[PDB]
RNA sequence: CGCCGUUCCGAAGGGACGGGCGAUGGCCUCCGUUGCCCUCAGCCGAUCGAAAGGGAGUCGGGUUCAGAUCCCCGAAUCCG
RNA sequence: CGCGACCUCAGAUCAGACGUGGCGACCCGCUGAAUUUAAGCAUAUUAGUCAGCGGAGGAAAAGAAACUAACCAGGAUUCCCUCAGUAACGGCGAGUGAACAGGGAAGAGCCCAGCGCCGAAUCCCCGCCCCGCGGCGGGGCGCGGGAAAUGUGGCGUACGGA
């Protein structure tokens, strides 16, 4: 009865959504993420999975602030000035 | 279930709004290729997983 | 010229005077925590010839490191390999205990820069070292041209990259025929150079 | 009667707050119109009124920051948001004065032994 | 009283200096002037204090 | 002078209040949940009309972050009416619906005409 | 990287009736508030851990296409 | 008993600062296999390599001899050519394996502690005036506070120095 019959007894969730990486790998009883390692301060990451590192590296997301830096670097991070008014 | 967390009830709401057909004026757009919403989901065929 | 007498005095470590001081100080150091901010250098002459200056921004920390070698951290002593790698005891760590002492002071005070360290005592179980650190943002340091070098980002965590005097001794650096391993600046640098195939365009 | 930022530059704060409130009242009415069958003209007005709201808030925020900078010009300590952003690493650099500093031993060396201009006969 | 660790430490260090054998080089400093000589010595020295800032 | 207790406790020491040389934020942040933000638009469905006519109740879509006290104060200020109570639910699509009941001296059917709902 | 450990190598209390000194106030009369001092003080373990355990207090009638011990009508109750 | 110095040690939402996390192609410090080859296999090899941990920067590390040599001598570090699959290591098996000299790329040298002499000649911070102020600094004035003789600053460092 280890097959079809035993598949009907599973109605208790092991993982839920992680508040750091948003992946359903937050083990509830261990209070840890199998994906990002939350609540550890440092992000979980290994070199034996290159594919996994390119799934969530820098660039794969929004780059909300890093992509304005790339624009600001091309002008020397000038601040407190404006183009000559009309 | 009836017993729900706010976070789950909010995730489910977003999955509800994405489950609609494309507007029909999207077809006439100049460089359009989309024919239909290829990301449709059915509660019975495929499960949200959470 | 008192710093001359003290230096000579701290060379007679088996004299009755210094044996008494080392013994009670080791006892006192043993009743404190493994990391402890020291109000002033226990060895003012030794500290200063290692770079310490008695001005604001220089701080002293006493670090206690357990003595002895490195036991391999394998469960039940099983290494799962060939007999050449079965060793569990009698293995030694590549770096000194003084270097470990600086690393533990550098990690704790991450906003400071580790300058150097020195030996202040030991018993069968512990060695005691005092680490000289610098606050790289105190204006007594930033405005002094002769100490501006250590406020540079290139000098973050010297103790963690083998750049301190105690740290760099385990890197096998040095000039001459005894140190061919590190020609190129480091063992890895020498290895890469000696193990890279140069395939010139015209070969 | 469209709202242009240039027209708003010199006005008083309370005068712009009043102007803001009129637009916000207008938008709410349009949002009621959006569901009661307002004409296409009223629907198109929503985006026009929304960006007019943004323009007023922009001029209020800009004018307020301009005066805060004038307020804190001579002050030694300024709010973190009025200090230069640059990058985090650039904010931690030795400033202009600190990099120019030299020990008196180095100043005397440069004075006595300045690099010379010379040529060698062919 | 159960004193803080730092109090226990400095008191137990004063007991050790009595309990152990202190070499004469360190023990010579326990012999000091009496108050009357130190007062005279300090009053004369008071007349040659370095000028303040 | 004497210790009647074998315990030693950390003595209480003066704790000064903060006196910053500068404020970390130059200006206070503007309120982003004002009255016009709380009330998005009125609901005009068949059941909303029944609420207006039979239960003296207006039906609004409101910001999910708003609470009953905020909704009540926003409704009064925006439309200058009095509110008896507020009932709230969060809809399956994420929007928050507010069932606002007006005081007996107010006619929701009349108030709806002022708002433009009817 | 961290791990062990949960009262065990810890100066682990930011509290209180009352009293004393000032500073302020208001239905300025006399009462509040506040700061300091005096005095008194075990709990001895941060925190998390149950939609079946502990845990104050809502019942009747009507009402929808789909909700009601939640809406309306009526009659109550606990807590602050 | 009290008062006052210092020392050692605490508590503050005290004033002002700073560290954390990421990326990680290249770089530095550790730790570190076994497939594999040896026609078996245990030393060896794989390999100081993969995996694992830490720390950076635009480069890093190294670097101005406790050097190479043994010549009529060279002269910091790094890189290229060659030395050289060489001296050497190795069940002396399989395999492994540099350096010096020579030719180029580049080229740059310096500073403390110490020993001494200078009235601490030194440094940080607060207040006020002038300047400048999106790299918070310069000048002036405070019987303003502190650090510092348990040693700051100037001269000076093996090429000798005063
Ligand atoms: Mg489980
Ligand atoms: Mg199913
Ligand atoms: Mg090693
Ligand atoms: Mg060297
Ligand atoms: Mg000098
Ligand atoms: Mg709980
Ligand atoms: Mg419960
Ligand atoms: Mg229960
Ligand atoms: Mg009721
Ligand atoms: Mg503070
Ligand atoms: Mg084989
Ligand atoms: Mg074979
Ligand atoms: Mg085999
Ligand atoms: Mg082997
Ligand atoms: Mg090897
Ligand atoms: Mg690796
Ligand atoms: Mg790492
Ligand atoms: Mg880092
Ligand atoms: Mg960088
Ligand atoms: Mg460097
Ligand atoms: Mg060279
Ligand atoms: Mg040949
Ligand atoms: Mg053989
Ligand atoms: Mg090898
Ligand atoms: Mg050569
Ligand atoms: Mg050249
Ligand atoms: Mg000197
Ligand atoms: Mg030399
Ligand atoms: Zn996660």
């Amino acid at each position: 009865t280890k097959g079809t019959s035993s598949f009907g007894k599973r109605r208790n969730k092991t993982h839920t959504l992680c508040r750091r990486c948003g992946s359903k790998a937050y083990h509830l009883q261990k209070s840890t993420c199998g994906k990002c390692g939350y609540p550890a301060k440092r992000k979980r990451k290994y070199n034996w999975s290159a594919k996994a590192k390119r799934r969530n590296t820098t660039g794969t997301g929004r780059m909300r602030h890093l992509k304005i830096v790339y624009r600001r670097f091309r002008h020397g991070f000038r601040e407190g000035t404006t183009p000559k008014p009309k | 279930s009836s017993h729900k967390t706010f976070r789950i009830k909010r995730f489910l709401a977003k999955k509800q709004k994405q489950n609609r057909p494309i507007p029909q004026w999207i077809w006439m757009k100049t460089g359009n290729k989309i024919r239909y919403n290829s990301k449709r989901r059915h509660w019975r065929r495929t499960k949200l997983g959470l | 010229g008192a710093y001359k007498y003290i230096q000579e005095l701290w060379r007679k470590k088996q004299s009755d005077v210094m044996r008494f001081l080392l013994r009670v100080r080791c006892w006192q150091y043993r009743q404190l925590s493994a990391l402890h901010r020291a109000p002033r250098p226990t060895r003012p002459d030794k500290a200063r010839r290692l770079g310490y200056k008695a001005k604001q921004g220089y701080v002293i920390y006493r670090i206690r490191v357990r003595r002895g070698g490195r036991k391999r951290p394998v469960p039940k002593g099983a290494t799962y390999g060939k007999p050449v790698h079965h060793g569990v005891n009698q293995l030694k760590f590549a770096r000194s205990l003084q270097s470990v002492a600086e690393e533990r002071a550098g990690r704790h005070c991450g906003a400071l820069r580790v300058l150097n360290s020195y030996w202040v005592g030991e018993d069968s179980t512990y060695k005691f070292f005092e680490v000289i650190l610098i606050d790289p943002f105190h204006k007594a340091i930033r405005r002094n041209p002769d100490t501006q070098w250590i406020t540079k980002p290139v000098h973050k965590h010297r103790e963690m990259r083998g750049l301190t005097s105690a740290g760099r001794k385990s890197r096998g650096l040095g000039k001459g025929h005894k140190f061919h391993h590190t020609i190129g600046g480091s063992r890895r640098a020498a290895w890469r150079r000696r193990n890279t195939l140069q395939l010139h365009r015209y070969r | 009667a469209k709202i242009k930022a240039r027209d708003l530059r010199g006005k008083k704060k309370e005068e712009l707050l009043k102007q803001l409130d009129d637009l916000k009242v207008e938008l709410s009415q349009l949002r009621v119109a959006k569901v009661t069958g307002g004409a296409a003209s009223k629907l198109s007005k929503i985006r026009v009124v929304r960006k007019s709201i943004a323009r007023v808030l922009t001029v209020i925020n800009q004018t307020q920051k301009e005066n805060l900078r004038k307020f804190y010009k001579g002050k030694k300590y300024k709010p973190l948001d009025l200090r230069p952003k640059k990058t985090r690493a650039m904010r931690r650099r030795l400033n202009k004065h600190e990099e120019s500093l030299k020990t008196k031993k180095q100043q005397r060396k440069e004075r006595l032994y300045p690099l010379r201009k010379y040529a060698v006969k062919a | 009283v159960k004193w803080p660790r730092y109090i226990r430490l400095q008191r137990q260090r004063a007991i050790l200096y009595k309990r152990l054998k202190v070499p004469p080089a360190i023990n010579q400093f326990t012999q000091v002037l009496d108050r009357q000589t130190a007062t005279q010595l300090l009053k004369l020295a008071h007349k040659y204090r370095p000028e303040t800032k | 002078k004497i210790r009647t207790s074998p315990t030693f406790r950390r003595p209480k020491t003066l704790r000064l209040r903060r006196q910053p040389k500068y404020p970390r934020k130059s200006a206070p942040r503007r309120n982003k949940l004002d009255h016009y933000a709380i009330i998005k638009f009125p609901l005009t469905t068949e059941s909303a009309m029944k609420k207006i006519e039979d239960n003296n109740t207006l039906v609004f879509i409101v910001d999910v972050k708003a609470n009953k006290h905020q909704i009540k104060q926003a409704v009064k200020k925006l439309y200058d009416i009095d509110v008896a109570k507020v009932n709230t639910l969060i809809r399956p699509d994420g929007e928050k619906k507010a069932y606002v009941r007006l005081a007996p001296d107010y006619d929701a059917l009349d108030v709806a005409n002022k708002i433009g709902i009817i």
